[PDB]
């Protein structure tokens, strides 16, 4: 966590429901957007910090 | 000489330019644009914005 890893995501279609429907995730909280809505949106940049 | 008539046109133009530019102001919401809020949030979160 002191050395946290960022992946850039671009030039693709993102079905976020493949993530937010998975019962594996012990936490899934969103800010400035609702996860229910992500299937219609589009974005300049996407990052995954891990 | 017609400065009296032109002043009335200028004041009415400034009144509408100010009224319309104020649609772009946030007033403390997440965004100035109403369709962006509705395309991003569900009712319980959106109604506060």
């Amino acid at each position: 966590v002191y050395a946290w890893n960022r992946k850039r995501i671009s030039n693709c279609v993102a079905d976020y429901s493949v993530l937010y429907n998975s019962a594996s995730f012990s936490t899934f909280k969103c800010y400035g957007v609702s996860p229910t809505k992500l299937n219609d949106l589009c974005f300049t940049n996407v990052y995954a910090d891990s | 000489a017609l400065g009296k008539l032109q002043d009335v046109v200028n004041q009415n133009a400034q009144a509408l330019n100010t009224l319309v530019k104020q649609l772009s102001s946030n007033f403390g919401a997440i965004s100035s644009v109403l369709n962006d809020i509705l395309a991003r949030l569900d009712k319980v979160e959106a109604e506060v914005q």
